[PDB]
DNA sequence: CACTAATAGATTAGAGCCGTCACGTATCAA
DNA sequence: TGACGGCTCTAATCT
DNA sequence: TTGATACGACTGCCGAGATTAGATAAAGTG
């Protein structure tokens, strides 16, 4: 208890750089120790948010957490649920909603209202349909969408009940003004209904929640906010700012991260040639006036903006990406193809009869590294625009989750949604070969829909689990309650973090990843 | 009693009723809130002890579940008039009162 | 996985509401 | 504190 | 040639059925 409290103590002092906390190793008793110390810590200090991450739903200590809060609490104890928030899944939330509706668990404030009644009837019908779908052994995507719609209906019912009750109306429900009024109203008059609201929907007012116990899968697969419909991602939420995230079973937060990253990389594809030229036009848009200025300044400052642009303009003439490529197998990176430039055709060929091979194999990495640098620059500008927008719009910790910032930057620059997604995925990167530049596999294609050009489809992987841990280390600081490609790369971490590291096609991609990992080692 | 047997509809007859008071409300005198709380308002007709007819306006609000301690009213749509509810019945229940601003 | 339990009316008395303070047009007197 | 004046909900009174 | 006095102030319509192909799109465990 006191040992774990002292271990967690220095993290706040070391939060000047958001340090590592190593790996306190030991053989269920170890888990029960951290919950008591965390409860005492959160009770003692008012401004501190924990992010206890478990790995199994049963492993979550929802009963153990609650049987330790009052023990560490003084006479002026908090409302438990007002501070402790266990993030649950849509399925179990629906189950709990139905259970509360049936046997009057929910207070009469949301029972006397008829809209809540009809929403719960619709929810029950949708849950019966969901059970039938689950019995069908089918793709749970359609049924999940239907259930999410049904739950959004009752969620919106809660807002429309609370808005007219409080001193507000207008039914985003004033995401800067009336949201605060709703949260204030539900903090002073309610006695037991507030308890049910906090226990059932912890995300209603997340910023005031102290301890966030949740499984790793939900920790990496985003969460659905109460008022908003679209699910915000955990890794980018201002909630995670200056947080302390305990990683119980931290050894298991490697396979999940790697598996999610490989699916994310495979799912989002784009053409390298079109994506590069589109970015350069948007970059050239900045220099040449245009843009809303609010974003324009930051860009004109910080000189490197002009060097990335002259680099782009320089290599565009060298590789003629202004001219559309032409075709007449994967290409991994850490019988070959060439490319001339037949003026007659006014394009470049890439059929093998080596005429003027500029070593296209070196064309690929130059474009890749330019895209990496430009994306880091755009990420920095998006961070600046984020902090500015959030600072002028003082609010209740809810705005510009820095996925919106970069996507807005890319949409202003004249780029498609998929291109913006690829650019942000490349950008979010702010030593061995894999951990330095990673894998970048390219694949040519042809289609009768577009025969005069060949789409150089690019699959990019640069976010290894160690870099994910490093980014989580920039947003917040981790703990080490844990006890070849499933044990991270602790040596690389001790290299990078340094002073703060210690004290006390899916299959194909997988294979590729493992390989160079090994080579690097 | 004879008034209580009446109905709002044109060309009606004596229909038996158990409600002590005659409360007449149609579909025109009806509005909904943001909670979809159906709120009719009727026209109470009563002859007092000095044989004067009173036409006071009575407002009814919607309640989901039966209240065994309060009076429960149910709208008889066919006869166009409110009726007392002594036992739980299918339909939507109503209770006297108007707590909205307007 | 779980609920059971088992519940003033009727009639006045008053604060406070809305809502109506009529308007543009043919038309006979003076 | 436009104000008059009917009258509607609602707290009060009354078993 | 205008200053009275008695009356206008106008809301629409009103279902059944049958045929297609259409990228997508999350995050779960009793």
């Amino acid at each position: 208890v006191s040992d774990f409290s002292g271990m967690i103590k220095k993290l706040q002092s070391q939060s000047p750089e958001h340090a590592l906390m190593l790996l306190n190793a030991p053989t269920t008793g170890k888990s029960y120790t951290i919950i008591r110390a965390l409860c005492r810590y959160a009770i003692k200090h008012e401004n501190f948010r924990a992010f206890f991450v478990t790995d199994q739903k049963k492993n979550l200590k929802e009963q153990d957490f609650e049987v330790a809060w009052r023990e560490e609490s003084g006479a002026v104890h908090k409302a438990f649920s007002e501070r402790v928030a266990v993030v649950r899944s849509l399925e179990d939330t629906v189950n709990k909603l139905i259970n509360d509706w049936d046997r009057q668990q929910i207070p009469d404030l949301y029972r006397s209202s008829p809209i809540f009644k009809k929403s719960l009837e619709n929810l029950g019908n949708a849950f019966k349909s969901f059970g039938m779908m689950k019995e069908n052994e089918f793709d749970l995507k359609n049924a999940w969408t239907m259930l999410s719609r049904a739950e959004y209906q009752v969620r919106r019912a809660m807002i429309t009940i609370l808005a007219d009750k409080a001193h507000v109306k207008l039914k985003f429900k004033l995401d800067s003004i009336s949201k605060g009024k709703i949260r204030e109203f539900v903090s002073k008059q309610p006695k037991a209904d507030s308890k049910w609201l906090n226990e059932t929907y912890p995300t209603f007012d997340l910023e005031k929640k102290q301890i966030i116990i949740l499984t790793t899968a939900k920790f990496i697969k985003s969460y659905t906010p109460f008022f908003e419909k679209r699910s915000k991602a955990f890794r980018y939420s201002p909630i995670l700012k200056d947080a302390l995230v305990v990683l119980d079973e931290f050894d298991s937060t490697k396979k999940q991260i790697l598996e999610s990253a490989i699916d994310e990389a495979l799912k989002i594809q784009a053409d390298l040639n079109s994506l590069f030229v589109d970015l350069s036009k948007g970059l050239n848009k900045v220099n040449e006036g245009q843009l809303p200025a609010k974003l324009g300044k930051s860009f004109t400052f910080r000189d490197a903006f002009k060097e990335i642009l002259n680099d782009a303009e320089q290599l565009t003439a060298e590789f003629k990406l202004d001219f559309l490529y032409k075709m007449e197998g994967f290409v991994m990176r850490v019988k070959p193809w060439n490319a001339y430039f037949d003026e007659e055709l006014r394009q470049v060929v890439l059929g093998r009869q080596p005429r003027n091979d500029l070593n296209f194999q070196r064309m690929l990495p130059r474009i890749s590294v330019f895209l990496k640098g430009a994306t880091k620059f755009i990420l920095n500008r998006a961070r600046e625009y984020q902090v500015s927008e959030n600072q002028k719009l003082s609010s209740l910790d809810d705005a510009m989750t820095i996925e919106d910032a970069c996507f807005s930057i890319y949409a202003a620059l004249g780029l498609s949604k998929s291109q913006a997604k690829i650019l942000f995925s490349l950008g979010h990167d702010f030593g061995r070969r894999f951990q330095q530049r990673g894998l970048s596999l390219f694949q040519f294609t042809n289609d009768p829909q577009h025969d005069l050009q060949t789409k150089i489809n690019a699959c990019f992987f640069n976010e290894t689990p160690e870099r994910y841990l490093l980014n989580l280390l920039s947003k917040a600081n981790v703990l080490g309650l844990s006890a070849v490609l499933d044990n991270y790369d602790l040596g690389y971490l001790r290299e990078m973090l340094g002073p703060r590291l210690l004290d006390g096609d899916a299959a194909g991609l997988r294979s590729i990843i493992e390989q160079e990992y090994l080579f690097d080692a | 009693l004879l008034l209580n047997q009446q109905s709002a509809n044109e060309k009606s007859l004596l229909e038996p009723c158990k409600t002590p008071e005659l409360l007449i409300s149609g579909e025109e005198w009806y509005r909904e809130f943001r909670d979809m709380r159906q709120q009719y308002y009727a026209l109470k007709l009563k002859v007092n002890w000095q044989q004067d007819l009173e036409m006071s306006v009575q407002t009814f609000t919607q309640v989901t579940e039966f209240q065994w301690d309060k009076q429960i009213y149910q709208f008889d749509e066919k006869r166009g008039r409110f009726q007392l509810c002594y036992q739980p019945s299918p339909g939507i229940y109503f209770v006297q009162g108007n707590h909205s601003a307007n």
